[PDB]
């Protein structure tokens, strides 16, 4: 009954509501909030700085040798006003389809132009940028 | 009991930040006894005095291509009391993991490459 | 139209672009409306004998 | 039970006896004919999928 209506949003998140699969154009900030009892589903998307990583990323150097980055972490944040558009276009898991599904391709494209030494030592500080 | 549920103590050098339904109430409390609504509101105390923490076995790839592992890197820090509200509003309470000790390894690696 | 070196190293950054261009060129006239936003490819697996030499 | 609650980011097309009705339907709650009509939703937003060991 009213148990489902209430829901905590947590600080630093924004809640997006689905009306049986359709995204309402109303978003709720942190704090106590109330929605419809059973025909609306809320999910909170983080709008503060957050981090996530991908492990064992291959990288083929210009010399034909393959080197595997153990871990590549990306720290990102989403402005609160664009949350509605972001979730509408790419759902609540936008990060996987926007960043971490192409990290490996970007790394391989960068590596293909640089040699093993060039990536391992010389321009290591430039890989991040 | 209401008293047992609500009464809480804030240690010296710590600033308390409360949460009602996930929101961040704009009213931090200093050390000493304090009253908060028993059930809905929950407190967490962030240390503002000098604090220490450490990271282990940080790798370092020297310019010669050899790996050297630094066993222990300790950082001691502190934040002014007025900044607790903002530093908790962003980065949550556990600001250290995402502000210092996640970047330690990468900064050291960049320096020592 | 390309050799092992060109595909494996030199033109890797162009494999995906060529694939996307070809597919979109076909679809433009076959099935208007569909669009290929992007394409990605992993590095090819070259033979073991050629891998040792590298 | 006939209600189908089309998803967000998809668009639904119906089939009345294996025929494409000219009326589509956007996201949200919708009502179709009880049994003669069967719906299916195609994703109109960004969509990723791959082919392996090419
Ligand atoms: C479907 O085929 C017709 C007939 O060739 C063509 O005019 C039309 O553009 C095509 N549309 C799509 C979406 O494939």
């Amino acid at each position: 009954s009213l148990f489902s209506a209430v829901h905590k949003i947590e600080e630093g998140h924004i809640g997006v509501y689905y009306r049986g699969g359709a995204l309402l154009t109303s978003t709720s900030g942190p704090g106590f909030h109330l929605m419809l009892p059973f025909i609306t589903s809320y999910k909170s998307v983080q709008t503060t700085l957050q981090t996530d990583e991908v492990k064992n990323v291959p990288c083929g150097t210009s010399g034909g040798v393959m080197i595997y980055f153990d871990r590549i972490e990306v720290v990102n944040f989403l402005v609160p006003n664009a949350v509605y558009d972001i979730v509408k276009n790419y759902t609540a898991d936008y990060d996987k389809a926007l960043i971490f599904n192409k990290i490996h391709h970007e790394l391989n494209q960068f590596c293909s132009v640089h040699t093993l030494q060039e990536v391992y030592i010389e321009l290591f500080d430039q890989i991040d940028e | 009991v209401l008293l047992y549920a609500s009464i809480h103590k804030i240690e010296e050098g710590h600033l308390a930040v409360y949460y009602r339904g996930g929101a961040l109430l704009t009213s931090p409390s200093g050390p000493g006894y304090h009253i908060m609504l028993p059930f809905i509101t929950t407190f967490r105390s962030v240390q503002t005095t000098l604090q220490t923490d450490e990271v282990k076995n940080v790798p370092c790839g020297t310019s010669g291509g050899v790996m050297i592992y630094i066993d222990r890197i300790e950082v001691v820090n502190m934040l002014a009391p007025y900044a607790v509200f903002d530093i908790v509003r962003n980065y949550t309470a556990d600001y250290d993991k995402t502000l210092i000790f996640n970047k330690i390894h990468h900064e050291l690696n960049q320096f020592c490459s | 139209a390309h050799t092992l070196q060109e595909v494996y190293i030199e033109l890797f950054d162009q494999i995906d672009e060529n694939l996307k261009q070809a597919l979109q060129k076909d679809l433009n006239l076959m099935a208007p409306g569909l669009t290929i936003q992007a394409v990605r490819v992993t590095k090819p697996k070259i033979p073991e004998a050629i891998r040792r030499n590298f």
